[PDB]
C-alpha cells in the first residue's frame, strides 16, 4: 500500500522546516479521539488497518542522497527503512511489515531489533555518547544509504524523529542544534524521559482527563544524574514537553 | 479494550501561592482545626492523601469543608460524620482545587504564612491555584517562543519581549511557581501580568497579589493560555521588533507556541 510519508531535507534546512516536519509527521501517527488533557493517545493493534498500520519518513542528507524510514502509526518505532532497491527489518520483523513496506527491494533482515537496548549493544556505544545534529544527522543517512545502514547511525535518527516526536523537548533541542549549526550528546535528562513513556503513558492515562496528580511517580534524571520524581502532570509537561502518549490503558 | 486500574492512596503536598504549603494548625488531628498556608517542611499536617472516593485527608482525619457558602473556611473533621458532599474534592489540570457540589474553589485571600483557606466564587486568580506535589520546589526554565527566541523580562512595570536566548542572562530564567503564576527567578516578588481581558493587550512584569492576571495555564498544545480571558500570549503581528507579548484569541499558529526547556 502507498502509505503516506513526509519529507525533511537537511540541504537548506531551517529550524521552523524541521520543526513542521515534526508536526505533519505527528498529524498522522496522533489520529482518533482517545486523548488525555489535550495530549493524543496512538491507536492499537485493534484499532487500527494494515492500510494505515505504517507511515513513511523521507530524509534527504546534504548530498540530496534522501533515505526513507517507515515509523509504527500504533508507537512511533521505526519499523524499517529503505535505499536504493534495498530494504532492511531488525531482527524481529513481522509478516506485517516484511509483506508491505518498500515491497520491491531486497528484503535482508538485520541481526537485531529497534530496542534502545539492542541498537546500543550493537554500536558497540551508548546514547550518551552518540552526538546528534545536523552534521550527525548527515551521517546517519548517509551512512545509512552506503554503509548499508548500521546501528550507530539508526540510533542517531530515532532520537532525532520519533523521539523528538513525542517529546518537544528534545524537539528545541534539534532546532537549536541547527539553528547554532552545533552537535549535543543526549543529557541524563533527555536520556531518562527517553526511558519512561510507557511509565509515564499509564501514570496520565491513570489520573485521567483534566487530572493533575498521578497516581504514582515518574523516575526522570537530572544533569547531575540525581533522581527528578515528578508527581503532577504539569510538572510532566513543563520538563518532557510531551506531546504524544502511548496506549497502556483505558478511561474509567 | 482494556479497562484502566483503581488507583490507590498517595500522600502529596499542597502549595499555591508564595511558595507556601496547606497544612492543618499546629497539625492536630481534632475535628474542627482549619486549613491554612504555611512553609513547606517534613510533617504529617502538611501531609495528604488522596483517595478514589475524591477525599483528600491528614492524620486520618478527612479535609473536608466548614460550612457551605462562597466564603467559608475549610478544617479536617472525621470522615464517616463528614458531609458527603462537604468532603469531596476535584483537582483539575488548571492548578484548582474546586468542591464538586458547591463548584466554589479552594481559595487563598492573602498569600501570608498562616493565612487560613476558604472556598469562594472561582474567578480564576493565583490565590485559587494549587499544585498537589511532593516536590514543593519550582522548576528553572526559559519560555523559547517564537523563532527560538526566549522571553526576556525586562525592569519592574515594564515590558517584556522576545530576546535573543542567552541561557546565562537571569532576566531569561523564568520560575513557574505551583501557584501557577510566572515570577522572574533573580526576582520572585514580580508575576507576569497582563494589562486587560482585550484582545492585544499588553503583557508585563508586574508584582504578585494573585489577581486574576497572574494566572497562567500551560495548555498541553503548547500555547500559554490565560484563564479568565481565554485569551493567550503571543508576538504581536509576529514582528519580535515590536517588542511586545500580548492575549490574544487562540489561532493555533506557531507564534503563539511556547517552550519550557529546563535550567
Ligand atoms: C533562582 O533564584 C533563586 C533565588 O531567588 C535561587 O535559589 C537558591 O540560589 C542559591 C544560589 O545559587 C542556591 O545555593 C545557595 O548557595 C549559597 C552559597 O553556598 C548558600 O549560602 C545558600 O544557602 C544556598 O545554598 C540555592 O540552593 C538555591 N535554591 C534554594 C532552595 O536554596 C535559584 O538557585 C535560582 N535558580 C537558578 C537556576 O539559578
Ligand atoms: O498553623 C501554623 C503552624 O502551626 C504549627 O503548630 C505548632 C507545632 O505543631 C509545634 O511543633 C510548634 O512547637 O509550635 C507550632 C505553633 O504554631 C504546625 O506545626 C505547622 O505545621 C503549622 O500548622
Amino acid at each position: 500500500i502507498d502509505y503516506p510519508s513526509v519529507s525533511f531535507n537537511l540541504a537548506g534546512a531551517k529550524s521552523t522546516t524541521y520543526r513542521d516536519f515534526l508536526k505533519n509527521l505527528r498529524d498522522r501517527v496522533a489520529t482518533g479521539t482517545y486523548e488525555v488533557n489535550g495530549l493524543p493517545v496512538l491507536r492499537r493493534e485493534s484499532e487500527v488497518q494494515v492500510k494505515n498500520r505504517f507511515v513513511l519518513v523521507r530524509l534527504t542528507n546534504y548530498n540530496g542522497d534522501t533515505v526513507t524510514s517507515a515509523v509504527d502509526v500504533t508507537n512511533l518505532y521505526l519499523v524499517a527503512f529503505s535505499a536504493n532497491g534495498n530494504s532492511y527489518f531488525f531482527k524481529d520483523a513481522t509478516e506485517l511489515q516484511k509483506s508491505n513496506l518498500f515491497l520491491g527491494t531486497t528484503q535482508h533482515t538485520l541481526s537485531f531489533t529497534g530496542n534502545y537496548d539492542n541498537l546500543e549493544t550493537a554500536a558497540g556505544t551508548r546514547r550518551e555518547s552518540i552526538e546528534l545534529g545536523p552534521n550527525p544527522l548527515d551521517g546517519a543517512i548517509t551512512s545509512l544509504w552506503y554503509d548499508g545502514g548500521v546501528a550507530r547511525s539508526l540510533l542517531v535518527l530515532i532520537q532525532m524523529v520519533p523521539e523528538a516526536a513525542r517529546f518537544r523537548y528534545i524537539e528545541q533541542e534539534v532546532r537549536r542544534s541547527l539553528q547554532q549549526l552545533t552537535s549535543f550528546t543526549p543529557n541524563a535528562l533527555m536520556l531518562s524521559m527517553e526511558n519512561n513513556w510507557s511509565s509515564m503513558s499509564l501514570e496520565v492515562q491513570l489520573s485521567g482527563d483534566n487530572v493533575s496528580p498521578f497516581s504514582g511517580t515518574v523516575q526522570l534524571q537530572n544533569y547531575d544524574h540525581t533522581p527528578r520524581l515528578v508527581d503532577n502532570f504539569e510538572e510532566l509537561y513543563k520538563i518532557t514537553g510531551i506531546a504524544i502518549l502511548l496506549f497502556r490503558c483505558v478511561a474509567t | 479494550g482494556e479497562t484502566c486500574a483503581i488507583p490507590a492512596p498517595f500522600t502529596r503536598r499542597i502549595v499555591g501561592r508564595d511558595g507556601l504549603c496547606v497544612d492543618v494548625r499546629n497539625g492536630y488531628d481534632t475535628d474542627g482545626t482549619p486549613i491554612q498556608l504555611w512553609p513547606c517542611g517534613t510533617q504529617r499536617n502538611q501531609q495528604w492523601t488522596f483517595y478514589n472516593d475524591k477525599t483528600i485527608r491528614s492524620m486520618g482525619k478527612c479535609m473536608t469543608a466548614n460550612g457551605l457558602n462562597s466564603g467559608s473556611y475549610i478544617m479536617i473533621t472525621d470522615c464517616s460524620t463528614a458531609a458527603e458532599d462537604a468532603t469531596k474534592w476535584e483537582v483539575l489540570i488548571d492548578g484548582s482545587i474546586i468542591n464538586p457540589s458547591s463548584g466554589l474553589v479552594m481559595t487563598a485571600p492573602s498569600g501570608a504564612s498562616r493565612t487560613t483557606l476558604l472556598l469562594e466564587n472561582n474567578i480564576h486568580a493565583a490565590s485559587q491555584g494549587w499544585t498537589v506535589s511532593n516536590d514543593v520546589q519550582p522548576i528553572a526554565t526559559l519560555i523559547v517562543g517564537y523563532n527560538e527566541m526566549c522571553l526576556q523580562a525586562n525592569g519592574e512595570n515594564n515590558n517584556v519581549w522576545m530576546e535573543d536566548c542567552d541561557v546565562t542572562s537571569v532576566q531569561q530564567q523564568w520560575a513557574l511557581f505551583d501557584d501557577r503564576t510566572i515570577r522572574v527567578n533573580n526576582s520572585r516578588g514580580l508575576c507576569v501580568t497582563s494589562n486587560g481581558y482585550v484582545s492585544k493587550d499588553l503583557i508585563v512584569i508586574r508584582k504578585c497579589q494573585g489577581l486574576a492576571t497572574q494566572r497562567w495555564f500551560f495548555n498541553s498544545d503548547g500555547s500559554v493560555v490565560n484563564l479568565k480571558s481565554t485569551r493567550v500570549m503571543d508576538v504581536k503581528e509576529s514582528d519580535v521588533s515590536l517588542q511586545e507579548v500580548i492575549i490574544f484569541p487562540a489561532t493555533g499558529n506557531p507564534n503563539q507556541q511556547w517552550r519550557t526547556q529546563v535550567p
